[PDB]
């Protein structure tokens, strides 16, 4: 009940939240497939501070990894012998969206 | 950048995208040339949808002067984008209002449980009482004897 | 017309999970739609009784919804603090609404098409704009849970009723509460005013005289837990008729489309018809075998619907 509580009275953040943080989301699997992590994390960098400067709100504290797949997906994936990486971890979110 | 800011409009008007204390910033990075001054939070959001596209543009660029390989940036990316946006918008809020929805009802049940423990005390307690009353008078009858 | 809902029913529609709290009519398409406590707003076909779909875009329970006069956009209001705006044509939520603390009790759109307004356990009304979505003014002096609130047929005039038991007639442009009436026994739950065609019956039917200008002036009518079904007159603001007879609670309270008799739910588990020119028709109805929580009349088609808390929505033949 203390975790629920705390999560209810924190939902109303949540879906302020909603607009910028998929809209970042969006980009990296339109866009970023093509690029190394060197420049996946330069493209959302600049994206990240534009939204800033725009005054719009998002969550700079969850992974673009966390935030496009779940763990059991994750966990599946793994079972598929994909290797435990980051990009990794991206390049499945995008050759499923 | 009209182009690109007139499908954003267009596409993504579904969306709700609307905040009404939405705060306009002093230095807005206007991509738009166009933008109406005031923006809303809608046309902010498009803005920035522009502002994503030409960054490619701008990160090929990067790559052709350091001599790496680069790949075309067409339209088709932009509907890609806002494709993303629309169905990743849609997918986010409705899982939050269905995970909230669970957590509601789970915390009402909670709330009617502790309800019911309390209810559980006054019924111990009128149960204890007729105890009592019940073994004092058995004990008073039994003892007129 | 001489529409009258009858024993029989056609269709016994339940698909909800949670009780019903409102059902309507959409304005101009075949569309019966039902809102429940389980955060659902489901659409059904009251013609062939088939279930549609379903707008779970809600988080607590769905209190009122409300149509336009074009029947485009749909108005709802639920206990998660927030009004939502749905486009009937796809049926998505295109605007979120928030404010107008606590659970939000009754929303209704004014025949303008381009304002809504809304009632909370806050004590107070709030007036938003349909295309904006911010709230420019609110209505204060209920001292109470606001429960049930309806405009006029032409965006001026607004009643709102609340626990407080005073039924608050409003202006748009005054913001001021015109007639104010405080003589129920008991809460006040729904309210309903009178359409066009029932102006002329209600002259000979109470002995009112006419003013002036010889208009009767606007009216209303107020449901209370009293068991009471009273007709107020918003010019003046005195009695004409108080109808009784309810064993329970009343819920719902509107008028028959041709404005020569009157329909109602109550707790009372069942519907009655009652006609105020004679009082010869005291037609009482079993509905539901739990409480009946709302009905609607359509327009022209001979059609009431029925909401309920036992999960169930019915849909009577009229005749």
């Amino acid at each position: 009940r203390e975790r629920w509580e705390k999560t209810s009275e924190t939902f109303k953040n949540q879906m302020s939240t909603i607009a910028g943080d998929c809209l970042l989301s969006a980009a990296f699997i339109a866009y970023a497939g093509y690029f190394d992590q060197q420049m996946r994390q330069n493209l959302f960098t600049t994206w990240s501070h534009h939204l800033q400067q725009a005054n719009i709100q998002f969550r700079t504290d969850i992974a673009r990894t966390e935030y496009l797949s779940n763990a059991d997906e994750r966990l599946r994936w793994q079972a598929s012998s994909l290797p435990a990486d980051d990009l990794c971890t991206e390049n499945a979110i995008m050759l499923k969206r | 950048t009209e182009a690109l800011y007139q499908v954003g409009k267009e596409f993504t008007s579904k969306m709700d995208l609307e905040k009404p204390n939405y705060i306009v910033p002093d230095y807005m990075p206007v991509v738009y040339d166009k933008l109406p001054q005031p923006p809303s939070h809608r046309e902010a959001i498009v803005n920035s949808c522009v502002f994503v596209h030409q960054t490619l543009h701008q990160a090929n660029a990067r790559l052709a002067k350091r001599g790496g390989r680069t790949m075309a940036i067409t339209p088709r990316h932009y509907l890609d984008f806002i494709n993303h946006y629309a169905n990743l918008f849609h997918e986010k809020r409705s899982e939050l209002e269905e995970q909230q929805m669970h957590l509601n009802v789970g915390l009402r049940k909670i709330k009617e449980t502790v309800d019911q423990v309390e209810e559980l005390r006054r019924d111990l307690r009128i149960k204890s009482q007729e105890l009592e009353v019940k073994n004092a008078a058995a004990n008073d009858k039994l003892k007129k004897m | 017309k001489e529409w009258i809902p009858r024993p029989p029913e056609k269709y016994a529609l339940s698909g909800h999970r949670s009780p019903v709290t409102r059902v309507i009519f959409h304005p101009v398409f075949s569309v019966m739609v039902s809102a429940s406590e389980d955060a659902t707003i489901k659409v059904w076909d009251y013609e062939t009784g088939d279930f549609e779909r379903t707008l779970k875009g809600h988080t607590d329970s769905v209190q009122d919804i409300s149509f336009d006069h074009s029947g485009k956009l749909l108005a709802s209001c639920s206990a998660d603090m927030t009004i939502k705006l749905w486009d009937f044509q796809g049926f998505e939520c295109i605007r979120t609404m928030h404010g107008h603390d606590h659970n939000v009790s009754s929303v209704a759109i004014m025949p303008n098409g381009d304002h809504i307004v809304s009632a909370s356990r806050d004590k107070t009304i709030k007036m938003w704009e349909v295309q904006t979505g911010y709230c420019v003014k609110t209505f204060t002096g209920h001292r109470e849970w606001v429960r049930m609130v309806r405009p006029n047929q032409d965006g001026t005039l607004i009643a709102s009723c609340s626990n407080d038991q005073t039924v608050r007639v409003w202006v748009v442009a005054t913001k001021e509460c015109k007639a104010e009436l405080r003589e129920h026994e008991h809460v006040v739950e729904c309210i309903s005013w009178a359409p066009e065609s029932s102006y002329s019956s209600i002259s000979e039917a109470t002995g009112s005289e006419t003013k002036k200008s010889g208009k009767p002036g606007p009216f209303l009518l107020s449901g209370s837990r009293d068991k009471t079904i009273k007709m107020w007159d918003v010019s003046t603001g005195m009695c004409l008729m108080t109808l009784v007879g309810h064993d329970n609670w009343v819920r719902g309270v509107l008028f028959h489309s041709g404005g020569k008799f009157i329909l109602s739910c109550a707790d009372d588990k069942t519907l009655r018809v009652w006609d105020y020119k004679n009082k010869r028709c005291m037609k009482t109805l079993n509905a539901h075998e739990h409480f009946v929580t709302s009905l609607d009349f359509h327009k022209t088609a001979p059609y009431v619907v029925t909401g309920s808390v036992d999960q169930t929505v019915k849909v009577w033949e009229c005749r």
